[PDB]
């Protein structure tokens, strides 16, 4: 398994491979394209992955999407691997979780104007830095904690602090938000990571591919801190339905694909069964 | 010509013989000249747009639209094709079908392969003998000549198990299931503008099990609806009188359209609003903002959706006071049907006169920077984008005591004591000022009289007094000493509650209507000793919550402040 950084390392160590890589990069960014394709289908850049929380993930993804030829699903460039009161108490007794926790809270709970509720990009940056370098027995315990009443569900909803990040003035079109997320490098890669690990299945007994709860939970929590950042819909104790901040309105004749894209978050038996079995 | 769906589904096994019929396709025409041809893509696609090999086992009948098996299968070909999946488990392949990969120009067909061979007729449940896993969902245009778009039977199932008695059945509906041929057709041409959805229950019957399966039908739209007024409204009268800001929604109207087809990507490129020219003042001071919104309307007890466009009219700059005009604006609307709108706009000027004499008083015990009175235009809370500044002109030019600064929120000026000694003199006891109300953009101005009486006595303060009111902590030391901002000469004490962290925190202020107001005005922000609990940028010791730009928004217990160190304390 060769990641794209070392694939560029072996690419820059050779003359023909670098020539065909820069040739295809000048093609994308007939006959010049097809020869570069039939050469670089044997490159170490061909089928290179990236890692979660690796150093210079952005360059790895910019290299990986550079060789990609120009669509509901895409290939993931990654390695295919009171209760909530007690979760917060287990965080605040460690030192690494406490510092970054107070970091994203003291950033995201700063009202600026009576119009601007909070700063968006710094709050997303703090949430990404929280959900990258914290051990996952702390994140999953605070974000997924089994509740029986309304106050526990409200604490669990308020954990990613949706008053700044999740909600907006309007609910835009889900397809437009998908286009915005697929414009950016990082959000498109996290969305493909979520699509590769959290589809429904008719063959496996838990409707999840490879019967892997862990990959679908990591593909869920890796979408926090982007524009396609989901959260719960209400403070329901047992009813657990996640959703991004959009809706099916404004769809036109593209209504069915919008509904099918939204049913990945609203009506996934794989993700809901994974959350329920993790709560058990 | 258009494909009825975009995804057909089929299950495969090992060692199925050649000549086995796999499935049917359907491609409904649009004009009475169109014959559905069917050509196949020359690559067995794997997963995530990956070519495996050219198709060499599945052939097609263009007339009946019959996908069937050209050759047979084995373990060797499938274990060969599973290698080129590049680290992924072989679960589903798919082919591309052209007709003359996206709907309706192309259609991809799925194949879910099993490494085991074909199981027996009795070893399969009738639910897996009637319908596939993927329940269908169709795409149908409005107002087109109908035909046949679906067939029920599973062809390798009855090809390999013909002895199972299986029937299919549909339940003023245009759809129908034919006898002796299980194709589904539609009687008349349909429209979304009557009804958009048709969900049905199809019944399979075996020997013995009766299986009900949902059957959704979706109708698509064309641009068959010109823009329409809600009820006769073609004009909108509006007056630009007091706001005159860079941007304020002047006029607003709605336009109905049952056309949805120019969706949000191409919605700008089709629904066109055009301000008709004629005056450059309009083109420098006006514009038209436009956006739609989907609403749900009833047709025959159903709920379809349509577009309600909203046209609003927006200013472009700060209009000055000297505008005394009126216009009529004409708006073209293109729904690519041609609609016209009008707007009677009237921009009326503003009078800036004031009441002539502001008779008022001031106590002698007051200190520096203490609020007294308010100078304002007759319409205080009408100005939005017009800057109005206030000044003074002392008559004798020897008894300068007071000043006026202007808050741009209310665009109004507040009296403040500037000097103590001139108020302390018994000579300058009744003072006459010319309050001149000026302007910035256009130099129209006015003036007025200010009579003020220096009234009362003077008493010295205590020996250990600080300079601000908020230094005291108890109630008695607050009122027995005089700070800076109060016009009473003594500091005032407001007393809160024991309800935890509240806005009602007990404190010592200069004025109980000015200092813990929650707003840091122009008077308090001059020198930071007046009201530290509304205007500081510092640190707070105690359970609290700070203000939104600055200040103490809520505290606990008693709250005092040292403005010399920018520090505050809150404690019962
Ligand atoms: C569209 O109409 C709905 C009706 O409830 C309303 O909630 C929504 O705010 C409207 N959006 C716009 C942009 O007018
Ligand atoms: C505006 O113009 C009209 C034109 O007749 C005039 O009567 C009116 O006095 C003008 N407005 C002001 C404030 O002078
Ligand atoms: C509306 O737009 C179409 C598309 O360009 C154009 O052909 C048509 O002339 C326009 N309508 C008018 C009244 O100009
Ligand atoms: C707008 O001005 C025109 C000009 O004569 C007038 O006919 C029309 O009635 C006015 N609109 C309204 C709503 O009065
Ligand atoms: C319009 O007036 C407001 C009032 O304060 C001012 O802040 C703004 O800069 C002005 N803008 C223009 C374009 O004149
Ligand atoms: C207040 O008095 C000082 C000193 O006499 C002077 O500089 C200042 O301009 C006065 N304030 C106003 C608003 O004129
Ligand atoms: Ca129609
Ligand atoms: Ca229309
Ligand atoms: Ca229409
Ligand atoms: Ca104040």
């Amino acid at each position: 398994p060769v990641d794209c950084v070392r694939a560029n390392e072996l690419c820059a160590a050779e003359s023909n491979c670098s020539s065909r890589y820069r040739t295809l990069r000048q093609c994308l960014a007939n006959k010049e394209c097809q020869a570069a394709l039939e050469v670089l289908q044997e490159s170490p850049l061909y089928d290179c992955r990236c890692k979660r929380g690796m150093k210079k993930e952005l360059q790895c993804l910019q290299i990986y999407w550079s060789i990609h030829l120009g669509e509901f699903y895409e290939a993931s460039p990654y390695e295919p691997v009171n209760h909530c009161l007690d979760a917060a108490k287990a965080c605040n007794l460690n030192d690494n979780c406490k510092k970054l926790r107070s970091s994203y809270i003291s950033i995201c709970n700063r009202e600026i104007s009576p119009t601007e509720r909070c700063n968006r990009r710094k709050c997303h940056k703090a949430l990404r830095q929280f959900f990258d370098r914290v051990p996952s027995e702390y994140t999953y315990r605070m974000l997924f904690c089994s509740c029986q009443d309304q106050a526990c569900a409200e604490r669990r909803r308020q954990t990613i602090l949706p008053s700044c990040s999740y909600e907006d003035k309007e609910k835009p079109n889900c397809l437009d938000l998908r286009g915005v997320c697929r414009t950016d490098h990082l959000c498109r890669s996290r969305l493909a990571d979520f699509h590769a690990n959290c589809r429904a299945s008719y063959q496996t007994v838990t409707s999840c591919p490879a019967d892997n709860y862990q990959a679908c939970l990591g593909s869920y929590a890796g979408m926090i801190g982007f524009d396609m950042t989901p959260n719960y819909v209400d403070s329901s104790p047992t009813g657990i339905v996640v959703s991004p901040w959009c809706s099916c309105r404004g769809s036109g004749n593209m209504e069915e694909e919008c509904e099918k894209f939204l049913r990945d978050f609203t009506e996934n038996p794989c993700l809901r069964n994974a959350i329920q079995a993790f709560g058990n | 010509l258009y494909f009825s769906r975009d995804a057909y589904w089929e299950k495969l096994y090992v060692d199925q013989a050649a000549g086995t019929p796999l499935l049917y396709v359907h491609a409904l025409r649009d004009a009475p000249e169109e014959v559905p041809s069917f050509r196949l893509g020359q690559h067995l696609y794997g997963t995530y747009r990956t070519r495996l090999h050219e198709n060499n086992w599945i052939c097609i009948q263009e007339d009946t639209g019959l996908l069937y098996l050209n050759r047979s299968l084995d373990h060797s070909s499938w274990e060969k094709l599973s290698v080129r999946n590049h680290g992924f488990p072989l679960l589903t392949v798919y082919l591309k079908v052209f007709l003359s990969c996206q709907w309706p120009g192309c259609a991809r067909v799925y194949f879910s392969f099993f490494n085991t061979s074909f199981p027996a007729c009795s070893s399969l449940k009738p639910r897996e003998l009637c319908f596939p896993e993927t329940r269908p969902s169709f795409r149908i245009r409005e107002n087109r000549p109908p035909g046949t778009f679906h067939q029920f039977r599973l062809l390798p199932v009855q090809f390999l198990c013909p002895n199972i008695s299986v029937a299919y059945r549909l339940l003023g509906l245009p759809f129908r299931c034919a006898p002796d041929s299980l194709e589904v057709s539609t009687r008349w041409a349909l429209d979304r503008e009557q009804r958009e959805k048709y969900e049905l229950v199809a019944v399979c019957t075996v020997h013995e099990e009766v299986v009900m399966v949902p059957f959704p039908v979706t109708v698509y739209d064309e641009d068959d609806s010109a823009p329409t007024f809600p009820a006769g409204v073609d004009t909108a009268s509006a007056v630009v009188e007091f706001k005159r800001k860079e941007d304020t929604v002047v006029a607003t109207l709605r336009v109905f359209d049952a056309d949805v087809v120019p969706a949000s990507g191409e919605l700008v490129r089709r629904y066109t609003s055009t301000l008709l020219p004629g005056d450059t003042w309009a083109q420098q001071t006006f514009r038209v903002e436009h956006w739609p919104n989907e609403t749900s309307v009833q047709a025959n007890g159903s709920f379809v959706r349509a577009t309600v466009h909203d046209y609003r009219l927006v200013l472009n700059r700060n209009l000055s006071i000297s505008e005394n005009r009126t216009m009529q604006l004409a708006v073209l609307v293109n729904d690519s049907g041609v609609l016209l709108l009008h707007f009677n706009v009237s921009v009326l000027p503003v009078s800036l006169h004031l009441p002539s004499t502001y008779s008022l008083s001031v106590s002698r015990r007051a200190r520096r920077f203490a609020q007294i009175g308010k100078v304002c235009v007759e319409n205080c809370q009408a100005f939005s984008g017009i800057n109005v500044q206030y000044k003074l002109h002392s008559s004798g030019a020897n008894c300068s005591t007071l000043g006026v600064v202007t808050s741009a929120e209310d665009t109004s000026g507040i009296l403040f004591v500037n000097d103590t000694k001139a108020l302390r003199r018994p000579k300058c006891a009744e003072l006459h000022y010319m309050v001149v109300a000026t302007d910035q953009q256009t130099s129209r101005q006015a003036q007025a009289q200010l009579l003020v009486t220096v009234e009362g006595s003077y008493v010295a303060e205590e020996a250990g007094c600080p300079l601000s009111c908020a230094v005291s902590k108890r109630r008695l030391e607050c009122e027995e000493c005089g700070g800076l901002g109060s016009p009473t000469g003594r500091c005032e004490w407001r007393q809160g509650d024991g309800k935890g962290i509240t806005r009602n925190f007990s404190t010592c202020s200069p004025s109980t209507k000015t200092c813990p107001d929650g707003h840091c005005d122009v008077v308090e922000t001059q020198d930071i000793n007046i009201c530290p609990q509304d205007c500081l940028r510092g640190s707070i010791v105690g359970g609290h919550e700070p203000g939104e730009p600055r200040g103490i928004k809520a505290g606990y217990g008693t709250c005092n402040c040292f403005p010399e160190e920018e520090k505050c304390f809150c404690e019962p």
